[PDB]
């Protein structure tokens, strides 16, 4: 019953900002840490970061620090990923993933969103 | 692994977690115990809820556990109740199963905590009289 | 950044065969490894977590072993819905990283 | 050697099966929401991991309480309304024959009678159109209820349309909800959540067909307390609704008659135009394939090569032998003989028309001596509803034969309420616990 | 002599015993203080019982005696209340007679316990501020 | 001997036109009027 | 300026006596900064 639904696909110019939304159903939103990952066409996965939906604390992968921001709204059980200063290398599928999070530590991404295509091109 | 801190599982979200893990969320259950013919059944319901909350509070307070959520006592663990030494209680079982296992062993323990608390009150009285 | 390396990068095998896929880590990850399966144009699925625990709702033909730096994922008898891409992902320390990937294809 | 001591924990997540009084929540009408708490705009559902809970829809006390609540709301909505004691007089009735079809002959009576006025010493000769089902011959007639009890006219401003009602547990109680699809109402549900209020349940009163209810998300659900006991009603829940269009086509005229100081009786004046039968339409193909689904799910309980037959209601009151319901103030009783008429052997645009009869003298719940008079509705009336389930009863079933026969049932509205509350239960929280721990005070 | 332990005299069984002896049965009285027109008088009765229990609990708690059945205080014994030094109170008289003897001396003591408790709270505040 | 406590230094916001005391008092007076008329003769016969 | 007698609504009659009264609910709990540590 656990589902993550993300916003629609986005096509942006370089240097813009994009907002990927992710809403949770079938489980308590504040009960699991939420990862953000991206996959380029035909490449492997690149982990962006994760957020604690209860407290609001975040950790961003250091090479993305200061450029991507994670937020959540509890009233609508949703998490927002803001990727700013877009470049053509940011093109790919963005996933929000619930973590099993046993013992308040990462164990595995068991629920995944359907993915949001974000394409950046001039 | 890496973590990002504690999470919030909701009102009864720890009902399926181990007893040790569920013992970390006691306040969460604690707060939601208090909140011309359908102004009467409603009022009877509210009076009943208040009455059961106060019965639980009195029962805690006549054990010396007033104002506490975890209260270790002077009464030893009579092994005629449960023989499971600790590794198979707090890390391998949930509170629903434990209550299934000791609903037949409850009231005697309550009376024992009562008489032990009264003994404590009198012994403290005697100590302060010196 | 910790490096995960997988062997093969590409593999061909038939139904009923056993596949063993090896993921090696540059640093120590005690049991903090998860194995994921991804299929074309779809989000991946958690297969293994803790490097040896099978995810609920996964067939028993999947198994994993290894601690520290060396891990092996084994499917004893292949099946025509098991031909897909596979990733190994550690979470011992930041950044969480994924393996390059093994694409298993039918012969 | 163990050195273990009693330790008291307060706030433990433990609960017991409990019976309590739930309260009402909702976002002029019989189902009074002026005594219902406002519903939370963002209701909170707590999904309980690993909790496997025992559910039993057939002993659910929520159903009994809801039945009581609905009856009480109905009773108190009729209290400040006209008691039609004067209407128990001798009626001089003739046949209405002006522009009637062959199937409306004798169905309407044009009855003249003497009636009280606002002045105690004056009488008025008035007339009204009554239904054949509402009058009994003593050319002289009387209303059907006059040898049992006086009837209360429903206040014309009060609406009968169902409003969703949410049922909420008080402090110290929780409503456990079974999220398991394919759940048949009894046994262990392994996917449980906690809710502060139930979903909006509409008090739809009907027989033989559940209307405007909830649908199954996976497939048709068969639910019986004891499927092998033919004295138990089978509750069928559809995964796809069947559209039913019910009309009373007569252009009814309502006139108001002053029967006392501040007391009006609403009579039927005259039908403007042609007089013809009320009816309901169901799509034939939709109903056929829905019954195919029901048969495929009944074979799982009654054999894989058995013959599954649908037949008429056996007999009894007009309430139970017909699909009886309420369409915008009027009370329909439809002959569902074209629906349950078929056999099933293991191996376009037309529609089924169900003729319906209207009544004004209503005995809603299975009570005697407490009747309601429905005022006539001005104009033609038409409604569209979803059939989302059935109440069936299996016929006989000795080992002599291999044919299983099912007939529409109903009458008791508790089965209607049970079709919506099947996935809910009420528990009381037991916060106190005692466990062994190494501490000593 | 020889004995075989303590006995149970019932809800008010110690009402005729000495104050020292009756002080050993306080929980026994403590537990039994909590448990369409005759659903109204009943509800008024239940509300009144709850209200009086809570008034007693608040009165105890604003003295620093919260959660206790025997609570020694900082307020000294003004001898204008009772001149009976101890041997003829706790071993020679019962609580009913004592209450007869001091129903004329109650409320002043309650106010004094109140102001002493507030003094204690402020002094502990100052002590922890260091 | 009703007790009035004079609050030094307190400045309070008052509004007689939103006072709910008035609404409750109106309700109370109407209810008292209604229940004083309940055990009394209904003059239905007088409509002649 | 012209003034005419009015009335009808008795709430104005009750308002002429309750104009100097209001109802408040006591909020006894408060939190403040102090130097103590528990
Ligand atoms: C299942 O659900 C469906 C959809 O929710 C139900 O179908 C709807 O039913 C409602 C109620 O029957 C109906 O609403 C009526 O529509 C009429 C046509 O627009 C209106 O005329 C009518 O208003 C009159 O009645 C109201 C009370 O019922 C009054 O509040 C209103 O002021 C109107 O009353 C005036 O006019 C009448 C007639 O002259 C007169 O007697 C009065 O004194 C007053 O002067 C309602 O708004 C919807 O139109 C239906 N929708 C559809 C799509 O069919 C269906 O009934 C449900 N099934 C069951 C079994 O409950
Ligand atoms: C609901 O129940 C499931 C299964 O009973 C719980 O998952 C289990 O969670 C515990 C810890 O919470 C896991 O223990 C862990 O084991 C690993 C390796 O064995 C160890 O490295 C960890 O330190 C920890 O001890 C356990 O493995 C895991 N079970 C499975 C099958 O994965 C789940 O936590 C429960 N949910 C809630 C909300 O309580
Ligand atoms: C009801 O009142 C009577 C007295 O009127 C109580 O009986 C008295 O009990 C005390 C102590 O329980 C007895 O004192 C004993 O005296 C002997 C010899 O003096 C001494 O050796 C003991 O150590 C003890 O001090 C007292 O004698 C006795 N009185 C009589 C007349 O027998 C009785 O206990 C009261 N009942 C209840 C339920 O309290
Ligand atoms: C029901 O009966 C009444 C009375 O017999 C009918 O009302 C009469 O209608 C005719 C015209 O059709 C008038 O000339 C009379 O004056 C009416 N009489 C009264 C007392 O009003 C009425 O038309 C009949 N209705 C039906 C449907 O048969
Ligand atoms: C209304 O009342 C009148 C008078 O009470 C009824 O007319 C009487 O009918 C009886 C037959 O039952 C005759 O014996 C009387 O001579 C009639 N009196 C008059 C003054 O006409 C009349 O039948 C009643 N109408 C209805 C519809 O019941
Ligand atoms: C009859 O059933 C249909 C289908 O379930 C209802 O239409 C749905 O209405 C809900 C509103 O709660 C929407 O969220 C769905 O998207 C609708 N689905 C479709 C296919 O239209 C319809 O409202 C029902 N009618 C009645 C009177 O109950
Ligand atoms: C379902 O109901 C039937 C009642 O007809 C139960 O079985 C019957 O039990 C009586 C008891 O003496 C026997 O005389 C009948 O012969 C039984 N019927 C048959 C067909 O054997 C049956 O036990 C109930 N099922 C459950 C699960 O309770
Ligand atoms: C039920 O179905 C019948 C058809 O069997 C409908 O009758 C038709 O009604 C329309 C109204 O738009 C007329 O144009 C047709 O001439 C009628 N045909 C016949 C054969 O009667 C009836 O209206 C339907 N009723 C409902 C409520 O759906
Ligand atoms: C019940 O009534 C609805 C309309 O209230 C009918 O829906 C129409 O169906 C026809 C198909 O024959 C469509 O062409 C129309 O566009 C539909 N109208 C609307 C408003 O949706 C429905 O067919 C009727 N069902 C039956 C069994 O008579
Ligand atoms: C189910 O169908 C049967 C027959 O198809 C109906 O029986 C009819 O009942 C009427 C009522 O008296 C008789 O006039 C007919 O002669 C009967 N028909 C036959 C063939 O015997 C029965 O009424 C239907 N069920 C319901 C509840 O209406
Ligand atoms: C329900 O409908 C059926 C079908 O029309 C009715 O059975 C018919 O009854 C009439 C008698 O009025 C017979 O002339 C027909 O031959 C019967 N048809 C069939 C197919 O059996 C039945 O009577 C209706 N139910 C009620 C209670 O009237
Ligand atoms: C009314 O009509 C029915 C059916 O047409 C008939 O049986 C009855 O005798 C009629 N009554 C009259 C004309 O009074
Ligand atoms: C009322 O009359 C009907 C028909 O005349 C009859 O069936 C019923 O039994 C009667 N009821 C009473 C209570 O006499
Ligand atoms: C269906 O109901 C029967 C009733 O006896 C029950 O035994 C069974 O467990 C239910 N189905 C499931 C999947 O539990
Ligand atoms: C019903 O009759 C009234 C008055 O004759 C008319 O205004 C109205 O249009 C009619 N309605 C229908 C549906 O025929
Ligand atoms: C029932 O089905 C038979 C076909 O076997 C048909 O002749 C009969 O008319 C049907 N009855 C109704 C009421 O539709």
């Amino acid at each position: 019953q656990k589902v993550l639904v993300q916003s629609g696909a986005e096509v942006k110019k370089p240097g813009a900002s994009v907002k990927v939304s992710c809403r949770a159903f079938g489980y308590t939103f504040t009960g699991n840490a939420l990862h953000w990952v991206r996959q380029a066409p035909g490449q492997g996965l690149e982990w962006l970061g994760w957020i604690n939906p209860h407290s609001g604390d975040t950790f961003t992968s250091q090479k993305f620090q200061g450029r991507v921001y994670m937020t959540r709204d509890k009233s609508i059980n949703t998490a927002f990923l803001d990727v700013t200063r877009l470049t053509s290398d940011d093109t790919g599928i963005y996933y929000c993933a619930r973590d099993k999070y046993y013992g308040n530590e990462a164990v595995g991404m068991d629920v995944w969103g359907q993915g949001t295509s974000v394409t950046v091109s001039s | 692994a890496v973590g990002i801190g504690a999470v919030f599982l909701g009102f009864l979200g720890a009902a399926g977690s181990t007893m040790g893990a569920a013992s970390m969320t006691l306040t969460v259950q604690a707060r939601n115990l208090l909140s011309t013919v359908w102004g009467i059944k409603q009022l009877q319901a509210r009076v009943l809820a208040v009455e059961r909350y106060l019965r639980d509070q009195q029962l805690l307070g006549i054990w010396g556990c007033s104002g506490k959520l975890i209260c270790c006592t002077n009464v030893p663990w009579n092994s005629s109740w449960s023989n499971r030494n600790l590794s198979e209680i707090w890390d391998n079982m949930t509170w629903l199963q434990w209550d299934k296992e000791i609903s037949n062993y409850t009231q005697i323990i309550y009376g024992l905590l009562e008489e032990s608390q009264n003994q404590q009150e009198k012994n403290e009285q005697d100590l302060l009289a010196l | 950044d910790i490096q995960l390396t997988q062997s093969p990068s590409f593999l061909s095998a038939s139904v009923g065969d056993k596949v063993t896929i090896t993921c090696r880590a540059s640093q120590g990850v005690r049991n903090e490894l998860a194995w994921y399966q991804q299929k074309p144009g779809k989000a991946p699925n958690l297969l293994i977590y803790y490097a040896s625990t099978l995810q609920s709702g996964v067939p028993s033909r999947f198994s994993a072993t290894g601690s520290g730096t060396h891990f092996t994922l084994t499917v004893s008898s292949l099946q025509p819905e098991d031909f897909a891409t596979y990733f190994c992902q550690h979470m011992s320390s930041y950044p969480l990283t994924f393996g390059g990937g093994t694409k298993v294809e039918i012969k | 050697a163990e050195n273990l001591w009693v330790t008291v924990y307060y706030g433990v997540p433990v609960w017991k099966d409990a019976e309590t009084t739930l309260f009402c929540a909702s976002d002029h009408n019989v189902w009074a929401t002026h005594a219902c708490v406002p519903t939370d705009p963002n209701p909170q559902e707590i999904h309980l991991e690993n909790v496997t809970e025992e559910f039993n829809m057939w002993k659910n006390n929520m159903v009994e309480q809801m039945h009581t609540d609905i009856i009480s709301l109905w009773d108190q909505s009729l209290k400040p309304c006209v008691k039609l004691t004067p209407l128990c007089v001798t009626l001089q009735c003739t046949n209405v024959t002006n522009n009637i079809t062959d199937d409306m002959r004798g169905e309407l009576k044009n009855c003249s009678f003497n009636m009280t006025t606002e002045l105690r010493d004056k009488k008025q000769k008035v007339y009204s159109l009554f239904y054949r089902l509402d009058v009994v011959q003593i050319k002289e007639y009387r209303l059907i209820n006059c040898n049992t009890s006086a009837c209360t006219q429903a206040c014309p401003k009060v609406s009968f349309e169902p409003i969703p009602i949410h049922y909420c547990a008080p402090a110290g109680f929780a409503i456990l909800k079974c999220k398991d699809k394919k759940f048949n109402g009894t046994g262990p549900c392994p996917s449980v959540s906690t809710v502060q209020c139930t979903h909006g349940i509409k008090p739809v009163v009907s027989t033989q067909l559940l209307l405007n209810g909830s649908l199954a998300e996976e497939e048709v659900m068969i639910r019986s307390e004891n499927i092998t006991n033919n004295a138990k009603n089978i509750l069928v829940q559809f995964n796809t609704p069947v559209q039913i269009n019910c009309t009373r086509p007569n252009n009814n005229t309502r006139k108001s008659i002053r029967i006392g100081p501040g007391q009006a009786f609403y009579a039927t004046g005259d039908i403007i135009g042609d007089i013809r039968q009320a009816h309901c339409n169901v799509s034939k193909a939709t109903w056929n394939e829905t019954l195919g689904k029901v048969v495929k799910q009944l074979r799982k309980h009654f054999g894989n090569n058995t013959i599954i037959r649908f037949a008429n209601s056996s007999g009894g009151d007009l309430e139970v032998t017909t699909h009886s319901f309420n369409c915008g103030g009027e009370f329909f009783y439809c002959n569902t003989s074209g629906l349950f008429n078929s056999t099933w052997i293991s191996n376009s645009n037309d529609s089924i028309t169900l003729p319906c009869r209207i009544k004004q003298i209503i005995n809603m719940w299975q009570r005697i001596g407490q009747c309601m008079y429905a005022p006539p509705i001005q104009g033609v009336i038409r409604c569209v509803s979803n059939i989302t389930g059935l109440i069936l009863t299996r016929d006989g079933g000795s080992t002599n034969s291999t044919t299983e026969t099912f007939r529409p049932g109903g009458g008791d509205m508790r089965d209607n309420w049970r079709s919506e509350l099947y996935k809910y239960k009420v528990v009381k929280i037991e916060p106190l616990g005692v466990a062994p721990t190494r501490c000593k005070r």
